[PDB]
């Protein structure tokens, strides 16, 4: 178990719009904002601070 | 890890067979895939100092847990459930006291398929990818039974 | 260029062979000149020593006879020198593999319990790691409410 | 020839050690092997040149006698690209990017495997193989010299 | 063959354990081996049946057989071999992981391809008599107890 | 230039290889071949069973090589019961704690 | 390429006289041979004895020449192979004490890093507990003022 | 003629060299069996605390 570095592979539930979303489309679709916030965050933001 | 001793590594082997358990267990046919995931995952690979695998851990994230319940008018519950219902074999079903699919109300919409797919043949896969990855038939077993 | 270079290897060898050939039907032609002069001088005589010249051609004969007995000797003497020596580089390269197999040895234990107590320390880093943080945030949020 | 004999008789047992035709020929593909362990370090660009640019299958089918390797050990000996330890050191220090004479085994494997004359990763694994640290890092000054020493 | 001081072909405990062996092997303690001597212990050691034949052999060291002819027709079969240790130490050059066994295939390859060359029929004909494994492993280890202190 | 170095060096090493395990082919295959006729002679087949019975000729090493055995294992022992004893007076003091 | 090309044609024409006189001396010493062996069956029967009985014996001196020679040859190769031997039973005892060396220093590495390995381990629990503290601090500091 | 044989002297001082070894095997396979139970011991009442 003595890992030096690691590689992480995200891959969350996508954006979900079904005739019907309920309490679990909520929490995915809020994990897609935040992913999405991670990217304009990195590329935009990061970079020019 | 490849080397003078060249080999078809247990490590590499069994990580490639974890995705095939969690998608068995994980996901299900909704409208938009037939293949949907209903739970993320974060899969973390650990390289030693000479950047070989020494590991991997898998973090999951909001199952859909309800989907085992109940399901709208095109689509699957989990892909387990058919994989056991149509693959178990007689002795299989009678020990797991298995059922016609017009029996179980949790499958609301009965038998359905999967273009291109055959639930009976994707059982078989993923014992032999639960065996691969070294989980005993008596946890096996014990899977398809609290299924 | 270097074609020429073992054409003139070539002929060189056949020019050495030659040499030696012509060499040897020297030596010959001039020892039978000597040989036709004694075919033909006052020799080939009888009795004079005769018995003598038995006693010469007999003690050249044993002395064959002990170089014979003795070369019986000397090449069994090479075949156990040489068995020996077979031994022994045998033993020293089995030597130098036994070495390396306690060098190994000597590594697999040592670094397998000392790796245990630094896999229990890294854990306990990890803990120490996230510490780090969750200062780094309580400080954060201070500053946060201080303003 | 402009050769030491005494060593062309060696020469002639280090190739006959290299069998496998069933008499006293070798196949292409071995001559640069038979080269490198004889003493010499001939580039594979060399080896085929020596052979007259063979196609890479007549390699695997056409022959030397030992009448016509010794001229290319010949060639080889006399006249080589062959650099220096103090050259070398100087190659490997591109890598060296803290300048504790030290440079990362992944590093040299991709380097190797990847840059000039392409070796394969299991030739790779079997040099770095023993220069291992706790770091992961090579000290290439004695890594070359090791190497260019043995 | 050749002719030189016998006990250079083997180490003093080797004449030794001969020594020991032929004190008992004669059987009528004359000092020589007669046929009777022979099948008395043939007989003795072995099963009950004698069989004749075996004194085409016993002819075959001329006369009746001193303790320096009984050591002289041993080792004149006996030279080119060597110690188990050393035999065992040969099979580790082939056996890189010590397994303590080589693959019946790879040590067929192995004896068949180079040095002065097994054929293919005799490596059968040690198979024929040596210990094996159904899943191929030759089993060297045993092989070399099988080869000085065996054969059944 | 280095990698030139390099697979000269690995096919040396590999040559030299080669050259040791021919030599222990040459023992094994020289070794066997006289098995080969060996094995199957009626006074080797003989003397080999008389064996067993005169290697009660027998030197002393066995008995030394024991009493070696006998104090590595006696003083491996010692050292694991008095570290035993000092992990479980520990953890009396652990129960203490508790 | 082109002096190697006179060295090898001149090489040729050395070759081509070394065997034109080779093949001349080969029919002049059959010639002679006949010669001389007609003088031998014309002298008388005993002075004939006579003449095999020296050529004989100088053959046989010959013969114990050559057979000295080879035992000088064989005692030189012989004493090569002793110093060789005993070459590899110095290099055999140099190797051993070379790795037993190496495996001292095998056991103190190995003792020096678990030395090194838990006495820094004690100093990194130590500040991990201090960082336990300092953080309990901020998040107090925290809550006072929230309060 | 057995208390003058050597033999059987030689195989009794085997046997006691084997005795007394078997005795201190034994006891080093208990103790190493005893220690590495109360290690779990320890362990887990440091867990406890
Ligand atoms: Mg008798």
């Amino acid at each position: 178990r003595q890992g030096a570095s690691f590689i992480g592979i995200l891959d969350i539930a996508g954006f979900e719009i079904f005739d019907l979303n309920s309490f679990e489309q909520l929490c995915i679709n809020y994990t897609n904002e935040k992913l999405q916030q991670l990217f304009n965050h990195t590329m935009f933001i990061l970079e020019q601070e | 890890s490849h080397k003078s001793k060249k080999d078809q590594g247990e490590l590499e082997r069994q990580l490639l067979q974890a995705n095939p358990i969690l998608e068995a267990f994980g996901n299900a046919k909704t409208v938009k895939n037939d293949n949907s995931s209903r739970f993320g995952k974060f899969i973390r690979i650990n390289f030693d100092v000479n950047g070989y695998i020494v590991g991997a851990n898998i973090e999951t994230y909001l199952l859909e847990k309800s989907r085992a319940i109940r399901q709208a008018k095109e689509e699957r519950t989990f892909h387990i459930f058919y994989y056991l219902l149509s693959g178990a074999g007689e002795h299989l079903k009678t020990d797991l006291l298995l059922e016609p699919y017009n029996k179980y109300r949790f499958l609301s919409n009965g038998h359905v398929t999967i273009p291109g797919q055959q639930d009976k043949d994707m059982f078989q896969e993923t014992m032999e990818a639960m065996r691969i990855m070294g989980i005993p038939e008596e946890e096996q077993m014990g899977l398809l039974r609290v299924i | 260029a270097r074609e020429k270079e073992t054409k003139a290897l070539s002929l060189a060898r056949a020019l050495e062979e030659a040499m030696e050939q012509k060499a040897e039907l020297e030596r010959l032609n001039k020892q039978f000149r000597t040989e036709m002069e004694d075919l033909m001088s006052s020799k080939d005589d009888v009795g004079k020593s005769v018995h003598e010249l038995e006693k010469s051609k007999r003690a050249l004969e044993q002395q064959v006879e002990e170089m014979k007995t003795q070369l019986e000797e000397l090449e069994d003497e090479l075949q156990a020198t040489e068995d020996a020596k077979l031994r022994l580089e045998v033993n020293l390269q089995a030597m130098k593999a036994q070495f390396e197999r306690d060098l190994q040895g000597r590594d697999e234990q040592s670094e397998e319990k000392k790796k245990q107590l630094v896999r229990q320390v890294r854990e306990m880093e990890a803990e120490l790691e996230d510490e780090r943080k969750q200062r780094s945030m309580a400080v954060a949020a201070r500053k946060k409410l201080e303003m | 020839c402009d050769f030491s004999e005494e060593q062309t008789a060696e020469f002639k047992e280090a190739f006959q050690l290299f069998d496998r035709t069933g008499d006293g020929k070798i196949l292409y593909s071995q001559c640069g092997d038979v080269m490198r362990a004889l003493g010499q370090n001939p580039t594979n660009a060399e080896v085929m040149k020596v052979l007259g640019n063979p196609k890479s299958d007549e390699m695997n089918l056409k022959t030397l006698k030992f009448e016509q390797f010794l001229p290319m050990m010949q060639t080889i000996a006399k006249n080589k690209d062959q650099g220096c330890f103090e050259d070398y050191v100087e190659g490997l220090r591109v890598f060296d990017k803290e300048g504790n004479g030290t440079v990362m085994g992944a590093e040299i494997r991709h380097v190797l495997v990847t840059l000039g004359e392409k070796m394969t990763e299991e030739e790779v694994e079997q040099l770095v193989a023993g220069h291992e640290d706790s770091n992961g890092c090579i000290n290439y000054e004695e890594l070359v010299r090791m190497v260019l020493s043995g | 063959r050749a002719t030189s001081n016998v006990f250079a072909m083997f180490d003093q405990s080797q004449i030794q354990e001969f020594k020991e062996a032929f004190n008992m092997i004669d059987q009528n303690r004359d000092g020589f081996i007669d046929k009777e001597d022979l099948h008395d212990m043939l007989a003795s050691l072995g099963k009950n049946p004698t069989d004749e034949y075996l004194d085409a052999m016993m002819n075959e060291a001329p006369g009746p057989i001193n303790f320096t002819m009984f050591l002289t027709m041993f080792g004149e079969k006996l030279n080119g071999t060597d110690p188990e240790d050393v035999i065992r130490n040969a099979f580790a050059c082939f056996d890189e992981e010590a397994t303590g066994t080589i693959q019946e295939d790879y040590l067929r390859e192995l004896l068949t391809t180079m040095g002065d060359r097994f054929t293919d029929e005799e490596v059968d004909e040690l198979y024929r008599e040596a210990p094996i494994d159904k899943k191929g492993n030759f089993n060297y280890i045993e092989f070399t107890r099988i080869l000085k202190h065996g054969a059944k | 230039g280095f990698q030139a170095c390099c697979r000269g060096y690995l096919a040396r090493k590999a040559f030299a290889k080669r050259q040791q395990q021919l030599t222990a082919m040459k023992v094994l295959q020289r070794n066997c071949a006289a098995y080969l006729k060996l094995r199957n002679w009626q006074w080797w087949r003989l003397f080999t069973k008389v064996k067993p019975l005169l290697q009660v000729s027998r030197q002393e090493e066995e008995m030394m090589a024991k009493e070696e055995e006998l104090v590595k294992v006696r003083e491996k022992q010692l050292a694991a019961e008095n570290r035993l004893t000092e992990m479980e007076t520990l953890q009396s003091q652990l129960m203490a704690e508790k």
